[PDB]
């Protein structure tokens, strides 16, 4: 409530990771996180890159460094065999249609599936990173944990119950937005002299 | 949004008495609209292409076919579906419709390209995964390298025009020196600084307060402000800066080059480019000078028309110039027509400017007016320009996606 | 009244309606040359030297606005003919005579008269081709709403109430405030958004 | 140039100095045919009355001094482009 509006994600998916570190029945993804985090610094020479075909140079760059992890090490060979990957990778929401492109030698739990789609989403499409991480809250989290975030500001609740008289109500705007409207609308609500 | 509520409260009273239901032909819509697109809304936008973008939108929405069954609200938000007027006749069922509209939502909604936000979104992601993982003497000789650097790739010589009795009647010859001597002043005290700033990596000189900040600025990558004379975009580097002033102090060069030797004629048939020029609405205006004084008629009953050809190089006219750099946001262009284009920039090849004499004739119905902005920023709008639409586009259409031309 | 205040007050309310009333005999005097097809002259120089300049193109406008609003009503029907152009025919003679009129030399406050005059019976030109070109035929439409227009009742019992100037929305009352001989703006389209 | 200005205030103040050289102008040909024989009309002298001559006294009586000495030959030739014809006599102060 406190935040703008751009570092809810940021928020939301570290409270994702400590309730995933949390859980007992799931892998620590240490090496999917920390490629996911780190891995634009992964050092290649020019010639290392090779040129696949539907692919530009930043999403080649992109699958080459992420072949290193174990379960993209055949990534090339799997994206040069599947044909109808251009559709995907032109689709209007790919997140929503990840394609498996991911080798497991166990059935991987929807959380690691997740963050599967999510490095995939960022070696291919990286404008749809975002929403591939709002999913993957949603994995973590439930669909709905974001929910209260889109709807308008409840000031009568936070300012009747969960604000102490001694804390005061500080309510920062950016430019062109003043929130003195809100509080006068509520003083007036509550018959409550301002 | 109080103010459009208190004017649609004051006309509904006014033109209702009371009555508990008037037709949808009886709402004042014209004086919603005049007021929404004059004083309302219209009063904070201070461009003609902003207001033409409000009295589209403006009236798009505030129709009686609004009250139908059939009306959208929006159009060609995934290609396929659109989104539908509710039926409602309250408040409640209107508020039910806002809280059962999808979670996607894309630019198309607006009547924006979808590919808009590719970058935003972009930019936002790579934030976001910066922000995740932030929360878990050399310089001399540098510096010496760099200005050595911009020394060889920066030209040398850029000589002023010379003025002459009849040259002094020529409107391109009076707007070209302007520009040549802006040109040659700034070559002239770009080169004495930098080899100011090399002569003192190489501690042959000692460094004054003047070198002492140019220094300073130089190795953080801040463009002087001695050397920033033309508009530029805000945030650009000083590397992308030397680059462009010597792309500039090339095509000066060659002008003065054209102009020095054959006089006027070569001068008219020059091929320039806005982008490149330091006022390029100096030289659309000296353009029309130009021909308005050949045909010895008047600027203002001067009208331009634009002609992209598909290649360059091609014989001009008496009346018309060739412009290259252009580029078309947003939509492409094929034999003088305009398709609306989900690219990003279209590279016009090279554009004729046509001074004609104005026929005061109505437009064709199908013909758009675009504005040609210096750069991306779109803050400075150099001229006009005027096609015509595809076989089945809409000028509406084209006013919603913010279809413009940048000369750089 | 030997009190500075008490006189000065009495001299500011008397102006008041001195100008008041001089704006209703100025009106019945220009009503003559208004809803008329020829202006003499002479007798239009005389009635602009007997009264003040703000009070002259008061008056006109008023005139102005009452032909306009008389015309229109006339119209209600929508298939009626037109006597707008009877209207502008008579802003036209009007502002011919006026514009023979500063050909020749003048006094110079008769010349400043003739100038706001001139302003002002352009801009009325101006506004009534404008309706005549968007056939507007309602006394309601918004293309005469949106005008500043002028309505004078003689038959109110307060002078200073008698004037009423309306743009579309609002209603003012003229202040009458002594303003001298201003210097006039052209009105062009920025000064009516404005 | 910092000082040059060529905006709504300076073309206001040259219309009002281009009436201002006009009544002065009708002012002084009154004058002379008063005194040199005896016939004045004022339709005569208003069909007679070089408006673009005061129009250029005036633009070259505000806009010439503010000039550098370079632009004088530029803006005597936009002058004489945009006013064909019309030259500008600037008046002697004698006693002055
Ligand atoms: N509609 C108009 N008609 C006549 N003169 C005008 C008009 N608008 C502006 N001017 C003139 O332009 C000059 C500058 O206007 P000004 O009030 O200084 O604007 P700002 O407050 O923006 O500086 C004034 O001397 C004024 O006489």
């Amino acid at each position: 409530r406190g935040m703008l509006h751009q570092d809810h994600i940021t928020f939301a998916m570290l409270l994702a990771r400590i309730k995933l570190k949390g859980t007992v029945g799931e892998p620590t993804y240490d090496a999917e996180f920390q490629h996911f985090l780190r891995g634009n610094e992964i050092v290649l020479s020019a010639g290392s890159t090779p040129r696949i075909q539907g692919l530009t140079v930043e999403q080649a760059e992109a699958v080459v460094r992420l072949s290193c992890l174990p379960a993209f090490k055949d990534l090339i060979a799997k994206v040069q065999a599947d044909e109808q990957f251009g559709i995907w990778l032109d689709s209007s929401s790919p997140e929503q249609t990840v394609p498996y492109l991911w080798s497991e030698e166990t059935p991987a739990t929807p959380i690691g599936q997740a963050i599967h789609r999510l490095l995939l989403i960022q070696a291919f499409r990286p404008d749809r990173l975002l929403a591939m991480a709002h999913m993957f809250v949603s994995t973590n989290l439930g669909e709905s944990f974001m929910s209260i975030m889109e709807q308008p500001l409840d000031l009568t609740h936070i300012v009747g119950t969960e604000v102490k008289p001694n804390t005061p109500v500080l309510m920062c705007s950016v430019p062109g937005y003043d929130a003195s409207g809100h509080v006068e609308d509520l003083a007036a609500e509550q018959n409550t002299q301002i | 949004l109080r103010s459009a509520c208190d004017t649609v409260d004051t006309w509904l009273d006014d033109t209702a008495k009371g009555r508990q239901n008037i037709s949808p032909d009886k709402i004042p819509w014209s004086a919603l609209k005049t007021l929404m697109a004059q004083s309302i809304y219209g009063g904070r936008v201070d461009n003609e292409f902003d207001q033409r973008l409000l009295n589209t939108f403006l009236e798009r929405l505030f129709t009686t076919r609004s009250f139908d069954s059939e009306f959208k609200l929006a159009c060609k938000v995934d290609g396929h579906k659109d989104i539908q007027m509710p039926d409602g006749i309250r408040r409640e069922e209107f508020v039910q419709w806002v809280e059962l509209l999808p979670d996607t939502q894309t630019p198309s909604w607006l009547g924006l390209p979808n590919n808009a936000e590719r970058v935003l979104l972009t930019t936002q992601g790579v934030d976001m995964i910066s922000k995740m993982l932030k929360m878990q003497p050399a310089w001399m000789r540098t510096l010496h390298t760099t200005a050595s650097n911009w020394l060889h790739l920066i030209p040398q010589t850029l000589s002023h025009l010379k003025r002459t009795v009849e040259n002094i009647k020529d409107p391109l010859f009076r707007f070209f020196e302007r520009e040549v001597k802006m040109g040659a002043k700034l070559l002239q005290d770009v080169r004495q600084d930098l080899a100011d700033v090399v002569q003192v990596c190489e501690g042959k000189k000692k460094q004054t307060n003047y070198l002492r900040t140019l220094i300073n600025e130089l190795v953080k990558g801040i463009l002087p402000r001695s050397w920033s004379h033309y508009t530029v975009p805000a945030g650009m580097t000083v590397i992308q800066w030397v680059s462009d002033f010597s792309e500039r102090i090339k095509q000066l060069q060659n002008i003065s080059l054209a102009a020095a030797s054959g006089g006027a004629k070569e001068l008219k048939n020059i091929h320039v480019c806005l982008g490149g020029l330091f006022v390029p609405e100096a030289y659309i205006t000296a353009t029309r000078q130009y021909v308005a004084q050949a045909n010895s008629w008047s600027l203002e009953e001067l009208c331009l028309e634009v002609n992209v050809t598909t290649s360059q190089g091609a014989t001009l006219d008496a009346c018309s110039f060739g412009v290259t750099g252009l580029k078309l946001q947003g939509a492409t262009c094929n034999n003088n027509k305009l398709s609306l284009s989900n690219a990003i920039s279209t590279a016009l090849p090279l554009t004729q400017l046509r001074w004609v004499k104005q026929t005061n004739t109505e437009k064709k119905a199908s013909v758009v007016t675009l504005p040609v902005y210096l750069n991306f920023t779109r803050a400075d709008l150099i001229f006009t320009v005027d096609f015509e639409i595809a076989t089945k586009e809409d000028p509406r259409s084209f006013y919603e996606r913010g279809v413009a031309v940048l000369c750089t | 009244h030997p009190k500075i205040n008490e006189w000065l007050t009495l001299v500011e309310k008397e102006m008041r309606v001195t100008l008041a009333k001089l704006l209703a005999e100025s009106v019945t005097e220009v009503e003559i040359f208004g809803k008329a097809t020829s202006i003499d002259p002479n007798t239009y120089i005389t009635w602009i030297d007997k009264y003040q300049a703000q009070l002259v193109v008061l008056s006109a406008q008023i005139a102005w606005s009452e032909n306009v609003e008389t015309a229109l009503s006339s119209m209600g029907g929508g298939g009626d003919a037109a006597p707008l152009h009877s209207v502008l025919s008579n802003v036209e003679v009007t502002l011919n005579v006026l514009a023979d009129s500063v050909l020749m030399e003048q006094p110079p406050l008769r010349r400043r008269k003739l100038e706001h005059l001139i302003t002002e019976l352009v801009h009325q030109r101006d506004v009534t081709r404008s309706l005549i070109k968007s056939k507007i035929d309602n006394a309601k439409s918004f293309e005469w709403l949106s005008q500043m227009r002028f309505y004078f009742d003689p038959k109110q019992t307060d002078v200073l109430q008698q004037l009423s100037i309306q743009m579309a929305n609002a209603k003012f009352n003229y202040g009458f405030e002594y303003l001298g001989v201003q210097d006039k703006l052209v009105q062009t389209p920025l000064t009516d958004r404005c | 140039q910092s000082h040059y200005d060529f905006g709504l205030r300076a073309l206001k103040s040259v219309l009002v100095s281009a009436g201002n050289v006009k009544r002065e102008r009708i002012q002084k040909i009154k004058r002379e045919k008063e005194e040199r024989g005896e016939a004045v009309d004022e339709g005569e002298i208003a069909e007679n009355l070089p408006e673009q001559e005061i129009l250029i006294q005036s633009v070259c009586e505000t806009m010439v001094p503010k000039l550098v000495a370079e632009d004088i030959p530029l803006l005597f030739s936009l002058l004489s482009d945009v006013f064909p014809g019309v030259q500008y006599h600037r008046g002697e102060m004698t006693a002055l």
